[PDB]
């Protein structure tokens, strides 16, 4: 949700292929917006989540 | 070897139809969507009719 430390975290890693020549594992934690399908209903099963989750902005905005 | 009938008497199915098409607890809030499917349990129960849904649960 924070765009400008998602950057430097991916330039990070990008040097640190190059310098080591090693693995790295970057994770991105977000949410999903809709159901897993687009004609999907997620409310069976996660009703709280998503009560949260309409009520919260897009990272453009 | 023999294998007995696998049938059931008709007041078994009644009464599985009946506790399958409802919320048997109380104070229990569930989706609109929901509603509508265990109302149609209902319908399908009430005429002596089984889905494939409620087939699992007889």
């Amino acid at each position: 949700d924070d765009p400008e430390a998602v950057m430097y975290v991916c330039k990070v890693a990008a040097e640190w292929r190059s310098t080591f020549h090693k693995d790295v594992v970057v994770d991105l934690v977000c949410y999903r917006r809709n159901g897993h399908n687009e004609m999907d209903e997620p409310m069976f099963t996660q009703p709280l989540m998503y009560k949260q989750i309409r009520k919260q902005k897009p990272v453009l905005q | 070897m023999s294998c007995p009938s696998t049938g059931l008497t008709e007041d078994i199915l009644t009464h599985i139809g009946n506790v399958a098409s409802s919320v048997p607890v109380e104070n229990f809030t569930i989706h609109g969507g929901l509603s509508r499917i265990l109302k149609t349990r209902g319908e399908m129960v009430k005429n002596r009719t089984v889905d494939w849904a409620l087939a699992e649960y007889m």
